[PDB]
Order: C-alpha cells, then sequence, then structure tokens
RNA sequence: GGUUGCGGCCAUAUCUACCAGAAAGCACCGUUUCCCGUCCGAUCAACUGUAGUUAAGCUGGUAAGAGCCUGACCGAGUAGUGUAGUGGGUGACCAUACGCGAAACUCAGGUGCUGCAAUCU
RNA sequence: GCAGUCAAGCGUUCAUAGCGACAUUGCUUUUUGAUUCUUCGAUGUCGGCUCUUCCUAUCAUACCGAAGCAGAAUUCGGUAA
RNA sequence: GAGAACAGAAAUCUCCAGUAGAACAAAAGGGUAAAAGCCCCCUUGAUUUUGAUUUUCAGUGUGAAUACAAACCAUGAAAGU
RNA sequence: AAAUAUGUAAGAAGUCCUUGUUACUUAAUUGAACGUGGACAUUUGAAUGAAGAGCUUUUAGUGGGCCAUUUUUGGUAAGCAGAACUGGCGAUGCGGGAUGAACCGAACGUAGAGUUAAGGUGCCGGAAUACACGCUCAUCAGACACCACAAAAGGUGUUAGUUCAUCUAGACAGCCGGACGGUGGCCAUGGAAGUCGGAAUCCGCUAAGGAGUGUGUAACAACUCACCGGCCGAAUGAACUAGCCCUGAAAAUGGAUGGCGCUCAAGCGUGUUACCUAUACUCUACCGUCAGGGUUGAUAUGAUGCCCUGACGAGUAGGCAGG
RNA sequence: GGAAUACUGCCAGCUGGGACUGAGGACUGCGACGUAAGUCAAGGAUGCUGGCAUAAUGGUUAUAUGCCGCCCGUCUUGAAACACGGACCAAGGAGUCUAACGUCUAUGCGAGUGUUUGGGUGUAAAACCCAUACGCGUAAUGAAAGUGAACGUAGGUUGGGG
RNA sequence: GAAAUUGUUGAAAGGGAAGGGCAUUUGAUCAGA
C-alpha cells in the first residue's frame, strides 16, 4: 500500500486464570506503518488461530532492518493470491538489496501482471536463495552470468526547455 | 455547515417587557428593572417578571385570599404583594389589619382594607419601603379557574367542558354522552 | 389511477422532531385499576391514620 | 384480505419451549408479587386466560395491582411520538420477577457496607462503578514461551 | 517507559506498554447524509462540525462510541506537544458557554479552580494525564475548531480507513502529525 | 447412609439389558360382614397385618449401552452479520477495513441434586 | 426475429461438406406483449401513391475461400450496401 | 405387534409396546395426557349490577377478550373452578 | 441458533431501623397499603452530552410523492409494480460526475486571506508531457463508481504462474533405416488379410514393432504411423491457471473516453510525492438574528436608549415580525 | 568493537523572504524587562516620506475581453421543455363586509359588568347625562318531578417560586 | 400630455438571436474634499 517496512509483531491471546502466560505468536509483516502491521497481524492470526484483537494483545512490534542492505540478493518469494475466479499459489524470484525492496517489487509485479491488489495477496514466504544455480527463473538467472555487461541503447534525455535548437541524439 | 442540536435563533419565549402601553406600568417596570439588576433580590426579580404578565396571567386576588395568606403561621405581619388587581369579597366578615401592595385595588377592596385599618400602597411605595422585598408575601390568583380553561384538552374520556353556546336538554347530550344512545364518550 | 398504499417513510423523523417523550413519572400514582376491596379498606385506613396523626398533636 | 387478530403472528412466540410442554411447575404459583415489583412478561401458551397481547412479550413493567390469580402490570407503550401508560391484567404464569434490579439492590447493599466501613476506617469511598479501563503496562516473559513464528498458509482445496 | 522497555529486552522479556488512556478525535466528514446513530454519537462527542476535535478519555463506553463514528472521524493518541499546542493556540472555555478564549490564567482559575486547575498548564496536565477532573476540564474546553491540514491529508481519498490508505479510524500516533498540520 | 410421607428443580432423574438389596420402611400379599363400586372385590371400597414373599414393584450397581447434561483454542474466529470505500467483477458474486460472532461436528467428563417431617442393624 | 458455443446423432463409411438432438450463451427492437414516463387549453389516427436518405442480418452484380466443387448447375462462407 | 369358533384385510374379546404419530364443531397456527382428549354424574357462570383494562386505536366507536368488585348460583370431600 | 434492532434498571419518590391506622388479609400485630419518628450529601451510587428543563393554548400548509445503498415481494424483465430501515430530492443553491432533481463532496448573510473535500493536473483547463515497477499494439484498442452495456466459447498473440513428465545411459523437432513371424489371431460377413464391425489385447524374434495410427483394395496388395534405431547436441514436452490484447461483436441523419488527440501513453494495474480549487474548514472585518449581561448617580434629548460578550444565518408550501 | 547516518519524534531553539488584515479609540487588565524610575512587541497601527489636489482615485454608463448565465408564471415526483397562459403598452383587476363565535392580547371596571331600546340634553346624526329593565356572570345537576355545594385552620401527602 | 409604437439627429455595437452576473480595459459623463 506504500513503501514497505518489515515488522516483527508478537501477540498473546490474552491471559486468564486458566491459562497464564499464553503462547506468544510471532509474525513478519510487510507493511508501510505499524498500524497496518498490527492490522495485518490480527488478520493472519484470525486466519490461523481462535483469537481476535479483542481477545488478544500485541505483545511487541519491532521493525526489522535488512542485515546487509547493500549486497545484491536473489529472493524466492512464495505468495498466495485471489484472482477474479479463484485462489492460486505462486513462486517468483526478485533480485534486490533488501526484503522490503523485494516485497515492493513483488506487489508492483502482482498488480501489473495479475491485477492483484494488496488486499488480494498473502506473502507466504520470502527467503534469500543463498546458492546460485538454485535460481529457477530465467529472468533472474540471466543477470547472474559472469562479467555481465549490457548497453543502454536509445538514450532519451529530457529537455528542461520547450524548444531545442539541435535535433538531438540518442547515443549512449 | 453545523449539525445544530437545537433550533437556531430561538426566542426565549418569555416576555421581557409588558405588552401594555401603560406609561405608569412602564415606569414601574423601569424601577423594578433597576432593583432586580442592582439588589440581588429574588423578590425583585420575580416582581419584575410578574409586571410583564398578561391579564389572564394576572388573575385577581381577593381580600379573602389575602386574609387566608395572613392566617398562615407567621405571615400576620407580612406585607401582601399582588402584582395585579385586588378585588373585594363580601363572603368574609373579619378582615385583618395589613399592608397590601398591588397594581390596582377595586373600590370595595380598598374600602375593606382601609376599614380594617390597613393601607393600600402601590408597587413603587412597596419598593421604597422594602427595596429587597423584606417581609413580603407574594400572592397569585387562581389561574386555572378561567372559564376558557375548562374547555382546554377536550376529547374522549377527558371530562373537559365541550365548547357550546346553548346549554340544556337537546344540546350535545345524547349520542356519545350516554350508554343508551350508542355509547358514552 | 392506483396510488401508494402505505409507508412508514419519514414517520420516525416526524416523531423525533418533537422527540419521544418519557411519560413524566409521578409519585403517588393513580389507584384507577387497583382492587376495589383494597381501595375500600385503604380509605378507612387512611381516615384512621389521619385522625390518629391529628390527635397525636397534644 | 388482511388478518390482524389478537394472536396473529404469535406462532413461535407462544410455543412451549420444546421438551418443556405440559403442566406449569409450582414455583410459578408460589412466587409472591407486591405492588411496585418489577416483572418481565413472557406469555405461557398453555395458559390461555390472563394472557398478554403479543406486544408485551419481552416487556418489563411494574406491578400496580394484585388480585386472586393475577397482577396488574404498568407498561409504557410507545405510540406515535410519546409513551402511553398501559395497564395489563396478567395471570402469574405470564410474568416472572425481573432480575434487572437484583444487581442494583446488591450494589446498594455493598455500597452501604462500603460507606460504613469507610467512615469507620478512614477517608475513601469510590462508590461509583467504572467502565472497563485501558489495560495497565505489563512485562511478558519468554522463559518457556519463546515466540513461535507463524506464516500464512498456501491455498489448497481439500475437497 | 524507555528504561522499562530496555530492561525487559535485557531480561529477555517484552514490555507491553499500558493502553492509551486519552484519544483526540477530529470529525473529518461533513454534516450531510449521516445515519442517525453515528450522528447522535458525534453530537454527544461535540463533533458537530467538520474539523472539530475533542479529547475522549478511553474506556469501554467511549471505545464503543468511537467504533460507531469511525467512518466520520480520524482519531488517535495525542502527545503532550500536540495537546499543549492545541490548548495554547485554539483553547477556548465554556463560561455561560460564551466561547471565551483562554488568553489568561485568571479565566481558567475562575472556572476550573474549584478542581485545583489554576493555569493553562494545569489544564493541559489534567488532559494529558487523565486526572480525576478530566471530565470537567475537557467539557470546559470548547471543541477545538481546526483548519484543514496545511500539507493535505496525505491520501487521495479521505473516506476509507487509515489502514486502507484513507483518513478515518484510529491512526494512533499519526494523529499528532495530522492535528499539527490542522492546528 | 437406607426407607417412607409431602416436595423443589423436572432425564446428570429417561430408556434397554442384566445383577444385588442387611435392618426398617414401602410393597406384593390374605379376607368379603360392614361403607362403597364393579360383567368380574381385577381396579375402587372396606377388613385383617393375621397365612406368605423379596418373585415383582421400589432402591442401588453394571454397560468402549441409547438418550440426556456439562465443558473445550474441537470444528471455527468458519457460516452468518452491523458499519465503509468513486474496492474488484459484464454480471453472478467476491475480496478487504473497523466490530459482533454461531450451528453441525470432534473430544473429554458426567448419569440426579436437594428441602421439611418421621423412621431404621 | 437473428446469431453463437458443445457435439449424441444425420450425412452408405465420416460429429462438424452441408446439417445437428439434449443443453446452454447472446444479439436485435422491422413482432407482439409488459409499463404508463411525455402529450387529453388536440403531435391529424390505416393503406397506397410520390420522393430522399440511411442500415446490413447480401437477393442479384464484383472478387474470392469451402463442398458429399468432374463439367454445368447449386450449396456454405468472406470482403462488400 | 401377538393371540380367540364362525370371524377373512374390516365385526367382538385379550395382552403388550406406544410423547400423542389421536381427539378437542369448523380454516390454519398454537395449547392440552391421572387433560383441554374419551366415558360417566350433577347442572345452567351462556345469570344480575355497573365500573376498570387489552387489541384494532384518534388511544373514538364497534366486535372480541382480561382481571377484579358487589350478588345469586353450579359443581366438588375440598382446595378451588 | 446469531449480527443488527428491542424492554427494564443503574437511588433521597433511595436504603436501613422502630412502630400507628384499617371495615382488607391472617389461626394469629400475620401480612398488605399508607403513614409517624430515627440514621446516611466529597463519587447521591456507570459513560458522554445537555444555546436548559417542564407545560399549555391556538392555528397554517400537507394528507398525488419520487430517488439512492442495504433487506425484500410479484414479474423474463423494465427508467415496472409493491413493502422495511436510513439518507436524500421535493423544498437546494455551491465544487465535482462534460451534460443530468436524487450520485460524490459539501449545504449557502456580505467580503478578504489561507487550507482543503470530491474531482483533477498533455491542450481545451487552474494544476507535474511528475517520479517508479510492469502489462498492452487492437485492419471495431483503451481510457474511471451511479452511468449510459456485452456473454458463453475460443487464440504457439504476449505475460506471469501450477502440476506432471523427457533429458549427455543423448531428450523435443528435423532428415534417414527398420516397422517383423505364429498370423488369412476368434467370431461372423457375399467378401474383411491390423484398419465396415463384436470380443480377446497373447507369444517369439526382439534394439523394436499395436492381433494395429491412418491412406488404400471388393478382398488383396501397396504406402504410413505408433515402437526402436542412424545423424545433431542441451535443453524439451503435456495438461492446466489468469492478466492485457484479439475472435465471438449486426441497424438504421454524421458524431462522440466531453473534444482534440494520445501507443516505454495523455491506455491498464499499482506505489510515492508535488500541485489546482467549493458558497466547506481556519482567522479577521462588516450586516442581521438569537442569547447572556453592564449601564437612570447627574449637563445625559434616542433606558423600546447606549454599551459589553458569545453563538448562529440554506429554504417551497406555510407562519410570524419589522418596515 | 567503536562510531556515523538515515527514519521518526521533541525544543517555552535561532532566523530570512512573500501575502491578506489594522477591527478598537482617554485610563483601567494580565504580563515582560528593569534594582528602581520608567520602558515594552503586554486588553486590535503607528512612524517617516513622496506625488497629485483632479476626473488622477472613484461612481455611473456604453462597449470590449475572460468565465459563467435556457423563459417567466403554473400544475407537477419531475419544466428550458416537443405541457399550458403570455405579441406589446397604459388604466382597471381578485380573502372583502356583516351576524354569531374559538384562542390570544390590550383597556375599563370587577362579583359584578354592559350609558347610546329609550329618556334628558345639545354648539344638533357628535359630545355630555340617566331610571327601570334586559343580557351575560355570581350554581350545579337530573329526561323530569326535583334537590342543591365547609368533619376539618375550606382537608391530608409530595413537589413548589417567593 | 406617460407608455406601447414611430421619424429625424447624435453616440455606440453587431461572423446563425438579443438580453444578464462577476471583474477590469477603453470612451463618454459626474459627485464628493
Ligand atoms: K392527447
Ligand atoms: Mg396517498
Ligand atoms: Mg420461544
Ligand atoms: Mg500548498
Ligand atoms: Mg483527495
Ligand atoms: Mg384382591
Ligand atoms: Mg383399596
Ligand atoms: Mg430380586
Ligand atoms: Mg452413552
Ligand atoms: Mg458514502
Ligand atoms: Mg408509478
Ligand atoms: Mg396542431
Ligand atoms: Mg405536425
Ligand atoms: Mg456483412
Ligand atoms: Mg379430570
Ligand atoms: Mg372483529
Ligand atoms: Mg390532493
Ligand atoms: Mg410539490
Ligand atoms: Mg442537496
Ligand atoms: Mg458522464
Ligand atoms: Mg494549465
Ligand atoms: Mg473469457
Ligand atoms: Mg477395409
Ligand atoms: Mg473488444
Ligand atoms: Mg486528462
Ligand atoms: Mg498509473
Ligand atoms: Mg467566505
Ligand atoms: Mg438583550
Ligand atoms: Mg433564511
Ligand atoms: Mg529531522
Ligand atoms: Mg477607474
Ligand atoms: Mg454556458
Ligand atoms: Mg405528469
Ligand atoms: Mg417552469
Ligand atoms: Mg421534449
Ligand atoms: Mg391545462
Ligand atoms: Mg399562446
Ligand atoms: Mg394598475
Ligand atoms: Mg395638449
Ligand atoms: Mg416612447
Amino acid at each position: 500500500m506504500a513503501h514497505f517496512k518489515e515488522y516483527q509483531v508478537i501477540g498473546r491471546r490474552l491471559p486468564t486464570e486458566s491459562v497464564p502466560e499464553p503462547k506468544l505468536f510471532r509474525m513478519r509483516i510487510f507493511a508501510s506503518n505499524e498500524v497496518i502491521a498490527k492490522s495485518r497481524y490480527w488478520y493472519f492470526l484470525q486466519k490461523l488461530h481462535k483469537v481476535k484483537k479483542a481477545s488478544g494483545e500485541i505483545v511487541s512490534i519491532n521493525q526489522i532492518n535488512e542485515a546487509h542492505p547493500t549486497k545484491v540478493k536473489n529472493f524466492g518469494v512464495w505468495v498466495r493470491y485471489d484472482s477474479r475466479s479463484g485462489t492460486h499459489n505462486m513462486y517468483k524470484e526478485i533480485r534486490d538489496v533488501s526484503r522490503v525492496a523485494a516485497v515492493e517489487t513483488l506487489y508492483q509485479d502482482m498488480a501489473a501482471r495479475h491485477r492483484a491488489r494488496f488486499r488480494s495477496i498473502h506473502i507466504l514466504k520470502v527467503a534469500e536463495i543463498e546458492k546460485t544455480a538454485d535460481v529457477k527463473r530465467q529472468y533472474v538467472k540471466q543477470f547472474l552470468t559472469k562479467d555481465l555487461k549490457f548497453p543502454l541503447p536509445h538514450r532519451v534525455q529530457k529537455s528542461t526547455k520547450t524548444f531545442s535548437y539541435k535535433r538531438p541524439s540518442t547515443f549512449y | 455547515g453545523i449539525d445544530h442540536t437545537s433550533k437556531q435563533h430561538k426566542r426565549s419565549g418569555h416576555r421581557t417587557a409588558p405588552k401594555s402601553d401603560n406609561v405608569y406600568l412602564k415606569l414601574l417596570v423601569k424601577l423594578y428593572t433597576f432593583l432586580a439588576r442592582r439588589t440581588d433580590a429574588p423578590f425583585n426579580k420575580v416582581v419584575l417578571k410578574a409586571l410583564f404578565l398578561s391579564k389572564i396571567n394576572r388573575p385577581p386576588v381577593s381580600v379573602s385570599r389575602i386574609a387566608r395568606a395572613l392566617k398562615q403561621e407567621g405571615a400576620a405581619n407580612k406585607t401582601v404583594v399582588v402584582v395585579g388587581t385586588v378585588t373585594d369579597d363580601a363572603r368574609i366578615f373579619e378582615f385583618p389589619k395589613t399592608t397590601v401592595a398591588a397594581l390596582r385595588f377595586t373600590a370595595g377592596a380598598r374600602a375593606k382594607i382601609v376599614k380594617a385599618g390597613g393601607e393600600c400602597i402601590t408597587l413603587d411605595q412597596l419598593a421604597v419601603r422594602a427595596p429587597k422585598g423584606q417581609n413580603t408575601l407574594i400572592l397569585r390568583g387562581p389561574r386555572n379557574s378561567r372559564e376558557a380553561v375548562r374547555h382546554f384538552g377536550m376529547g374522549p374520556h377527558k371530562g373537559k367542558a365541550p365548547r357550546i353556546l346553548s346549554t340544556g336538554r337537546k344540546f350535545e347530550r345524547a349520542r356519545g354522552r350516554r350508554r343508551s344512545k350508542g355509547f358514552k364518550v | 389511477a392506483k396510488s401508494k398504499n402505505h409507508t412508514a417513510h419519514n414517520q420516525t423523523r416526524k416523531a423525533h422532531r418533537n422527540g419521544i417523550k418519557k411519560p413524566k413519572t409521578y409519585k403517588y400514582p393513580s389507584l384507577k385499576g387497583v382492587d376495589p376491596k383494597f381501595r375500600r379498606n385503604h380509605k378507612h385506613a387512611l381516615h384512621g391514620t389521619a385522625k390518629a396523626l391529628a390527635a397525636a398533636k397534644k | 384480505g388482511k388478518s390482524h387478530g389478537y394472536r396473529s403472528r404469535t406462532r413461535y412466540m407462544f410455543q412451549r419451549d420444546f421438551r418443556k410442554h405440559g403442566a406449569v411447575h409450582l414455583s410459578t404459583y408460589l412466587k409472591v408479587y407486591k405492588v411496585g415489583d418489577i416483572v418481565d412478561i413472557k406469555a405461557n401458551g398453555s395458559i390461555q386466560k390472563g394472557m398478554p397481547h403479543k406486544f408485551y412479550q419481552g416487556k418489563t413493567g411494574v406491578v400496580y395491582n394484585v388480585t386472586k390469580s393475577s397482577v396488574g402490570v404498568i407498561i409504557n407503550k410507545m405510540v406515535g411520538n410519546r409513551y402511553l401508560e398501559k395497564r395489563l391484567n396478567l395471570r402469574v404464569e405470564h410474568i416472572k420477577h425481573s432480575k434487572c434490579r437484583q444487581e442494583f439492590l446488591e450494589r446498594v447493599k455493598a455500597n452501604a457496607a462500603k460507606r460504613a466501613e469507610a467512615k469507620a476506617q478512614g477517608v475513601a469511598v469510590q462508590l461509583k462503578r467504572q467502565p472497563a479501563q485501558p489495560r495497565e503496562s505489563r512485562i511478558v516473559s519468554t522463559e518457556g514461551n519463546v515466540p513461535q513464528t507463524l506464516a500464512p498458509v498456501p491455498y489448497e482445496t481439500f475437497i | 517507559i524507555i528504561q522499562a522497555k530496555r530492561d525487559a529486552k535485557a531480561a529477555g522479556s517484552y514490555y507491553v506498554e499500558a493502553q492509551h488512556k486519552l484519544v483526540f478525535v477530529v470529525r473529518i466528514k461533513g454534516i450531510n447524509k449521516i445515519p442517525p446513530k453515528p450522528r447522535k454519537v458525534l453530537q454527544l462527542l461535540r463533533l458537530t462540525r467538520i474539523n472539530s476535535g475533542t479529547f475522549v478519555k478511553v474506556t469501554k463506553a467511549t471505545l464503543e462510541l468511537l467504533k460507531l463514528i469511525e467512518p466520520y472521524v480520524a482519531y488517535g493518541y495525542p502527545s503532550y506537544s500536540t495537546i499543549r499546542q492545541l490548548v495554547y493556540k485554539r483553547g477556548f472555555g465554556k463560561i455561560n458557554k460564551q466561547r471565551v478564549p483562554l488568553s489568561d490564567n485568571a479565566i481558567i482559575e475562575a472556572n476550573l479552580g474549584k478542581y485545583g486547575i489554576l493555569s493553562i498548564d494545569d489544564l493541559i496536565h489534567e488532559i494529558i494525564t487523565v486526572g480525576p477532573h478530566f471530565k470537567q476540564a475537557n467539557n470546559f474546553l470548547w471543541p477545538f475548531k481546526l483548519s484543514n491540514p496545511s500539507g493535505g491529508w496525505g491520501v487521495p481519498r479521505k473516506f476509507k480507513h487509515f489502514i486502507q490508505g484513507g483518513s478515518f479510524g484510529n491512526r494512533e500516533e499519526f494523529i499528532n502529525k495530522l492535528v499539527k498540520s490542522m492546528n
């Protein structure tokens, strides 16, 4: 729904006299802020366990920063989404420097290719593929060849002015 | 836009001056406006309000009513204040000596009070004697005794005096007024 | 020509303009439907209580 | 044509609470009703005399009269834009004592006791009920309770 | 609070901060086409005009009111800075109801001094810490008449929930930024 | 603790199939002059408490018993549903947000409790 | 009224050259209904004659594809008014 | 369901099971099992007086109904009805 | 057996203690009702609000309604006909939806400034030919809810996925070689040899071959394929799923994403900012209305006056007031 | 292991530019600074300066330009309507008066009230004056015959302004 | 000796109506200190 941050959200299923110290369930939620993070936490906990916001509590919320924000990684992403006619599971691969950037790319890509809005997508799993040759999508694999170089043909520079006096060039 | 919780520009619904154009009544209202503003006297405030009242809201107070009010325990020496007309009553035979301040006195009422040995004063004389309404006793006539009142709220099983011009047999007494003709009320 | 038959449309708005009024509770409510035997004896009990309370001022 | 009888549309309302048909138990008749008692009306379909109209099913009122087998109940019926006083003559099988005020009476007694013990022990009253307050801070331990990480489950049909 | 959080983390526990006792609620919806129950709740919270705001002491009885009026209000947890700026700039008191600006501490003392509130900072304190006389101090405060936000609402459409990219509902800590831009 | 008389709640008390029951009580059981009622002293009435019996009633126990009752993060926060959007979808319908929240199912447990009076190994 | 989709069958064999049951999706407003929104201080109410234009769901003419097209004739279909 | 001459599917006699699967004037719904059903006994409360109340409702009328009061009765051992 | 909706209660007309009346009631000063006297005001017993609350009289107009979401009945359906709750229109302008009674936003005294709503920012036209990731090329592209339509069924168009398979012990495609024997397998048939049919789906040689995938004959024959090999050398096949696009897709004057026009968009999905502007919001001024107040202590003539303070201002039918 | 920085939030931190506004009209207040005097940005604009001294500003009017603006009245759920009336203008043109009444208000008198049928009188339809009646009210109720309003401090209880 | 309607003169505007609102240019005209 915006530029994403990843939050660990831990909730409780609030204690009673019968059950003190309940079982402290945790989730990694990609959300643009903490209100949405906690909302998504309760949404998925209600999908998983007999609990709701009114019968539980948020024990903790903590943003998780990328441990290595400046190393390029290949992420495998497993999602579950609703199409116009059904629900489907999908696996994709995204090359980027952080989980939040990978997830933002994934949401953009789901919207672009499957018209799957945010509300229709569940992030099942995001995991860095530590070993290349376990990358199984060609659109990522092509970026892992040795000494990868490519030109950027047909450069289009934007003019600051309405009129130009030169009949410009697209060389690069 | 504002979601008004009440009627906007609603008038208070109370008189702030007499409808009367009596210049003397307006002078009394001026005096008691001054007093009510600058005395902190509940008596002065209620007398100022009473000076605005219409005629049917100022029912006459009879000397009988005054005598009963004075027979009240401890009231025998209080000055009786009637914002309205004091009327005479021949049904009483022993009127007490008292001071009565009233807007108007009937000839017979003034005569009875003075013959009993009291005084009939005006409301400005009352204001001079008791600017805070000391030792006063405000009397009010029987408002809900007007002939018009007995027709108010007419309806089935109300018992409220139909509006009628001629009374007697043949005049609104047969069907709807007895069980032998259809039903009763 | 047929017309509309019935609707409660606007009725609650009309009723709430002057508001639904609670019926002005009173102490000493009327004894209208009360058992006439109880009422007959209550009159005598009250007359006796009044006489006693009057005589009790000596 | 249309049909609005006295017991129209009462088919389920006046039924006998399945496997609770038959004779009315004796506590219903052993109950004692005084003028001023607050009663809930629930018609017993097996007692066709002294039966309330369907409007008064689930209504709560005040006993104003007591007769041989019945009580007079005062209900405030909403008609038009105001309330009208209705006086029903209901047999005791159609009314029960209301517990809408037992909590109030118990609070009254506890409040008197607390006020007495307070003006005997010190100075504090706190006699007004309070709404459920926001929770206070707490420390939640992980000893034996290390957080388990859940993830959304993939779709499947299991049909 | 900071030290308790650090100590719980150092002890391997989680410090669950206390639930918020005070909310600020701003009516973000106009006065047309409001269903009767939300409209009555708005009138009882004194939000009778768009961009009017009030402080609400959080209980069950008031949380169930906020629940009803959620699509018409943005609310959240006000900070001390937000409350202080609200009372300083847009603080008005009810004296013969007379919407009197809180320009001097004498007015606050004359109307709330019987509760121990002698100054505008006494009032702010009784608001931020929900004191024994919060009801009287908050009712003495005239509903705050805020402007539209100065940098916009931050969203293209206001009338979906804050969680769904809109403006209404609980925006818990971002109410401070919204109210600061509205003040 | 058993039993009777009167009971309260009216199955955790009911139903089916077996087994056990000391004391007392209850019961079956014996009789037909009287009161009474019957086609029939079977029921009902009366008399005896004597001739007999725990066979039955009754009480309790047993049963991976039927039913019933209780509870549950069991199913299920599912179905449904209040509120919201210039959400999706041609539509049928659906997703999401803020709330409320079943029934079936599954499992575990249980199988009358008790008031007044009298009486009893 | 016109047109699709599926394809059990017809077509000596062969589902689809040409057809096509049981179903099912549509389109059109040259049928007739349904409605009563406009017109009852009045829009002249059948048909024909005359004349112009428009549509294409094409009868013919042009050029074509298909056939259970040898020729001839015909049939199905495309661009086409 | 199990039995008894004529007598069988239907006659009358007997036992067992039987929560109502019958009956209660009529339409339907509700209600009812030592009864509200069936049979028997006695009866006229289907009476008198004039109020209150509920539904329809304007809180008018009419119809119907509810609970009392004041009498006279019926029934039952009685409470009661 | 919900959700929503709904009755009642949350106190001084209360609670507790004692004891007077009665012709009612009890076996009974038993009880019932009403009292006398005595005790209990910081929270007098939840929350929030309260331009106050209560009460009365008297009259106008109206008594054709319609629309939207949701619930819902009849009907194939309807801009149809009928109900429920709410909100609207009527009775209402204003910004937006080009246009439009009802939709969105917001309701209106006269002005100024600022900020916004909904909606927009290529040009018309105020406002980024903004930024970012993708998708789409339509010889009928598409382009913002109400709303001014399109479906089933299809497409090696293109994109992204799911699952199952083959593959250096050599896969797919391609070219070439083999594709037999028992055997004219059994039955029938007028004839039927793998191939008009029913049934049986065997065995050997086998690297491999179906009692046969098709063409063919009257039956033959003869070609051909499953199946296995030769060549090549790294990937490949099948069935599904759903995005955009295309086919499906035919009407009458010439015409409508509003127009122009737009194709790494000015289209579609999504994300982030900046910006534009309503009679809305904020502040101020002025007009009026209402409310609360001050001021008869004098020269002082407008106390129905003068003055202070706060709030408000839509309007048909209609009422009233001041002119 | 030690930092930095981002992000978010706070400051009764400092400070530059731009726009609109200047209501009020002796003093009174709350403050600030100052040792105190006094001063101040503290209950609303002052100071300095220039040009003009009239069509210059402004008003009015015609026109032009930008954007907007359907024909009123009427019935109607809905009118600019392809609904009706209206070619134009002047003058006329439609809730009146009366008998009897309801509510409310003003006035006079008040258990009474109403002089004006009539009489007297007059400066002559005026004004002024007046007897007896009569009307309404002071008593209701019943079909009627008829009867007819204090147990009491004209009652008790609860609330009740003063 | 009004208006409708009309002549003349003067002024002004005028691509399939005219009229109107806000604002200002221009021309004409004018009060106030
Ligand atoms: K016509
Ligand atoms: Mg009608
Ligand atoms: Mg029920
Ligand atoms: Mg800005
Ligand atoms: Mg917006
Ligand atoms: Mg025997
Ligand atoms: Mg016997
Ligand atoms: Mg035995
Ligand atoms: Mg069992
Ligand atoms: Mg909406
Ligand atoms: Mg119609
Ligand atoms: Mg004509
Ligand atoms: Mg014509
Ligand atoms: Mg064609
Ligand atoms: Mg019986
Ligand atoms: Mg009837
Ligand atoms: Mg009409
Ligand atoms: Mg109308
Ligand atoms: Mg509107
Ligand atoms: Mg449009
Ligand atoms: Mg522009
Ligand atoms: Mg499709
Ligand atoms: Mg052959
Ligand atoms: Mg298309
Ligand atoms: Mg555009
Ligand atoms: Mg986009
Ligand atoms: Mg403005
Ligand atoms: Mg005033
Ligand atoms: Mg107005
Ligand atoms: Mg910063
Ligand atoms: Mg000028
Ligand atoms: Mg226009
Ligand atoms: Mg019409
Ligand atoms: Mg019109
Ligand atoms: Mg038309
Ligand atoms: Mg006409
Ligand atoms: Mg005409
Ligand atoms: Mg005229
Ligand atoms: Mg002349
Ligand atoms: Mg002329």
